[PDB]
RNA sequence: UAGCUAGUAGGUGGGGUAACGGCUCACCUAGGCGACGAUCCCUAGCUGGUCUGAGAGGAUGACCAGCCACACUGGAACUGA
RNA sequence: GUAAAGCGCACGCAGGCGGUUUGUUAAGUCAGAUGUGAAAUCCCCGGGCUCAACCUGGGAACUGCAUCUGAUACUGGCAAGCUUGAGUCUCGUAGAGGGGGGUAGAAUUCCAGGUGUAGCGGUGAAAUGCGUAGAGAUCUGGAGGAAUACCGGUGGCGAAGGCGGCCCCCUGGACGAAGACUGACGCUCAGGUGCGAAAGCGUGGGGAGCAAACAGGAUUAGAUACCCUGGUAGUCCACGCCGUAAACGAUGUCGACUUGGAGGUUGUGCCCUUGAGGCGUGGCUUCCGGAGCUAACGCGUUAAGUCGACCGCCUGGGGAGUAC
RNA sequence: CUUACCACUUUGUGAUUCAUGACUGGGGUGAAAACAAGGUAACCGUAGGGGAACCUGCGGUUGG
């Protein structure tokens, strides 16, 4: 958004998540879309389109096993004014290994099982649940 | 309250043409009439204050967009606290 | 405790030192430090460690080991690696 | 929010934080390496003491620091943009927004006269104070100050304090419609700066009513009760000071997102081209209530929900917002 | 023998504390009716009167 567009994305998911919302949509960068690809690779969204040439909008597409959201918690992690990094020995388990940490490593964006086994860390974008 | 001639006149005599409207020397240079007039407004009353705050808003912004255009331009800045008199 | 500082900060020469150095001196320049806490006041030997705590932390620095500093108090040197 | 705790309100420097796309760099970050991280201690596996404590061997650990090589997502830098934030423009609307300048009446008291003579006056009760010296009221003109009854509001404008007769001058901000322009120019802000009810102060005025103080009467258990009767500061104006309020939505500023229903006020688009209209679409604003949140009360798209940036603040009651 | 520096020392002038001192400051000690409808809501700032704690003025609040 104003200042944390990452943020904003989260708070979107999980607000319309709790509204059962189908699908949301916010102002796309291409760190959004690359936290989406690591989503809906992860089955935690169906997915996601970028439309727009000068103004391009991201549509992430919500996704309920039945009448409840998938994704339970959706929490920034690193923000500005706590940048987190984790050496690759220190990278979270997010429930047990039951839901995701995306980090951002040196080779893109992806989630933490993936790091700890590619043996790089980086920057904690978020834990996704 | 500065008159739409004179805002016409500012903008081509400070534009790189006519209507271009928002360019910071355009932006400036209407802020800068509107501070002397209003210099003008407030050196008979001083005691009014609710016009004088919208006064420090047009100072305030004015400092900003000089600070811009010296951060963004060095030259055009330079040019234009003399072109138009200001830093005083 | 909000300003502090005239070998004060720097520079050239002398000198001095085992050695670099404002270390010292003569001249020159007029700086330097400070709100990322100078200055001033108060308290305090420092560490490996110890205790406590799930941890993060807190509290400590007796014994043992390492470093500092002191030797009635204040000065000073000599001798000597 | 109400338990302690959002500064009275802004603006704003430092600072913190910073939309989007390339390129670059490689500072942060990450990876590998290397060097160092004393021994002891701690921990693991053993060994010796009859066992244990204790001693001891090897290891691990020392979560750090540096250096080199590499990575380049992200943060930073540097460059170049972009246009969604922010602003400039063009045109209109509403408004107790503010400063000035005169302006008029209602009411207001005395005088200027007559009209009139036993009253005016008030409380728990008188009384105190007026009056028969003509007292009240009447109309008549004056004097002078205060404040603007209806409209008026569930209204409005303002950062807040707060703003209400009419009209002019100067002036501020807001909002709506399309379009153009700039090109991140932003947000928040310790310190700082400025505004800031009432009382108060100081300096000059003004003083129609009122009214702390003070002055008569009676109080009451005594009265310096309460009261009534006068009444000065003050209230009003100019300038300066004060800088405080339950300065309150007891709710910091900014942005984004999340079901509804009922209104009010102000724009505006389509279609009734009748004025409203019917359908939109903005801004402000009042009230219900959903999820959610909350201790509960409640709040609830103007959040006290879900988040992000920055700031202020709290840490049992009293002592005490007191002493120094 | 004599310069340069200097510890200490003496003086003055300063700051800073320590104690005690009348006093403080009088904390005293001893002596000269109504429970938000209820002798007059609950408060906030400010100014007055007085042994005060109260009352009154002016503005403000609902936490009546």
């Amino acid at each position: 958004s104003m200042q944390d567009p990452i943020a904003d994305m989260l708070t979107r998911i999980r607000n319309g998540q709790a509204a059962n919302k189908a699908a949301v949509t916010m102002p796309s960068s291409k760190l959004k879309v690359a936290i989406a690809n690591v989503l809906k690779e992860e089955g935690f969204i169906e997915d996601f389109k970028v439309e727009g040439d000068t103004k391009p909008e991201l549509e992430l597409t919500l996704k309920y096993f039945q009448g409840k959201a998938v994704v339970e918690s959706i929490q920034r992690v690193s923000r500005p004014g706590l940048r987190i990094y984790k050496r690759k020995d220190e990278l979270p388990k997010v429930m047990a290994g039951l839901g995701i940490a995306v980090v951002s490593t040196s080779k893109g964006v992806m989630t933490d099982r993936a790091a700890r086994q590619a043996g790089l860390g980086g920057e904690i974008i978020c834990y996704v649940a | 309250s500065l008159s739409t001639e004179a805002t016409a006149k500012i903008v081509s005599e400070f534009g790189r043409d006519a209507n271009d409207t928002g360019s910071t020397e355009v932006q400036v240079a209407l802020l800068t009439a509107q501070i002397n007039h209003l210099q003008g407004h407030f050196a008979e009353h001083k005691k009014d204050h609710h016009s004088r705050r919208g006064l420090l808003r047009m100072v305030s912004q004015r400092r900003k967009l000089l600070d811009y255009l010296k951060r963004k331009d060095v030259a055009r800045y330079t040019r234009l606290i003399e072109r138009l008199g200001l830093r005083r």
